[PDB]
C-alpha cells in the first residue's frame, strides 16, 4: 500500500 | 486478496509515476484466478498454431528473425474462447481513461488490437528498439506478462529498459500478473534479453489522436 | 535505422475508446 516514489513497481494487493 | 481501486490506482499511482519515471509497474494488477484464466487462453491460442513471427515497421533485414524472435497473434477481445483477453484490455482501457489525459499532454483517443507474444525460448529475444521512433502516433505501452515463477537467472527473458535521463538501466521481470506501462517514444529505448524458457507477454499500444491522425495520410499523387 | 527495428502495428482499424 505504500510507494517509494524514487521506485515504479507498486503491488495493487 | 485487498486490490486498490482503479481510479485510486491511476491518479495516486500511474500518473504520477509515469510523469515521474516514465515507466510504472503494477504487480497482482488482476489477481490469480483471471491471470490463469488469461495464461490458459493464450495456451489455447498458441497450441492451435495460431502465430504469427514478429513483424518490423518498415522490412530492411535480410530476416526479421534477426532483431524480434518471437511469434505472435493479434487479439480483437471479442473472439471466442478470448473473453478473459477482453477483460484484461477493458481493465487497461478503464486505467487509461482514469488517468483522464494527465499523462504528460497526450490525447489518448485510441489503441492497437491486443498482440500476443510468444518467445520461444532457445535464445529468443527482441534487440535494442524503439517502440514508436518516428510519430506512428503511439505514446503509450502496456504489457501484461503471464510467466509463473519465473527465474530470469536460468531462463533470461528480462525487459531492460533505458530510460533517457537516467543513470541507471531498469530490469523488468516478466512476472506473473505484472502491468506495465511504458513512454513508447525515443525516451525508452528497450530490449528483451534471450529467453531460455517459453515467455509469454500481451502488449497494447495506445495512441496519441494528433499524431495518430497525421500517421494516416494516403497520397493520391505517386509521392 | 530505428524505424528497421520497430515492432510492426496495423495501420488501420484501430480499436476507439
Ligand atoms: O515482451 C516484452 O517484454 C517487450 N516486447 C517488446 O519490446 C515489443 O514487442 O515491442
Ligand atoms: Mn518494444
Amino acid at each position: 500500500x505504500v510507494w517509494l516514489t524514487d521506485t515504479w513497481v507498486l503491488s495493487r494487493t | 486478496t485487498k486490490p486498490l481501486p482503479a481510479l485510486k490506482l491511476a491518479l495516486e499511482y500511474i500518473v504520477p509515476c509515469m510523469n515521474k519515471h516514465g515507466i510504472c509497474v503494477v504487480d497482482d494488477f488482476l489477481g490469480k484466478e483471471t491471470g490463469q484464466q488469461i495464461g490458459d487462453e493464450v495456451r489455447a491460442l498458441h497450441d492451435t498454431g495460431k502465430f504469427t513471427d514478429g513483424q518490423l515497421v518498415s522490412q530492411k533485414s535480410d530476416s526479421s528473425k534477426d532483431i524480434r524472435g518471437d511469434k505472435i497473434t493479434w487479439i480483437e477481445g471479442k473472439e471466442p474462447g478470448c473473453e478473459t483477453i477482453g477483460l484484461l484490455m477493458s481493465s487497461m482501457d478503464d486505467l487509461i481513461r482514469h488517468c483522464n489525459g494527465k499523462l504528460g499532454s497526450y490525447k489518448i483517443n485510441g489503441r492497437t488490437k491486443a498482440m500476443v507474444a510468444c518467445y520461444p525460448g532457445n535464445g529468443t529475444g527482441y534487440v535494442r528498439h524503439v517502440d514508436n521512433p518516428n510519430g506512428d502516433g503511439r505514446c503509450v505501452t502496456c504489457i501484461y506478462y503471464l510467466n509463473k515463477d519465473w527465474d530470469a537467472k536460468v531462463s533470461g527473458g528480462i525487459l531492460r529498459i533505458f530510460p533517457e535521463g537516467k543513470a541507471q538501466f531498469a530490469d523488468i521481470e516478466p512476472k506473473f500478473d505484472r502491468l506495465l506501462f511504458f513512454w513508447s517514444d525515443r525516451r525508452n529505448p528497450h530490449e528483451v534479453q534471450p529467453a531460455y524458457a517459453t515467455r509469454y507477454a500481451i502488449t497494447v499500444w495506445y495512441f496519441d489522436a494528433d499524431e495518430r491522425a497525421r500517421a494516416k495520410v494516403k497520397y493520391l499523387t505517386g509521392e | 535505422d530505428l524505424e528497421m527495428l520497430a515492432p510492426y502495428i496495423p495501420m488501420d482499424d484501430d480499436f476507439q475508446l
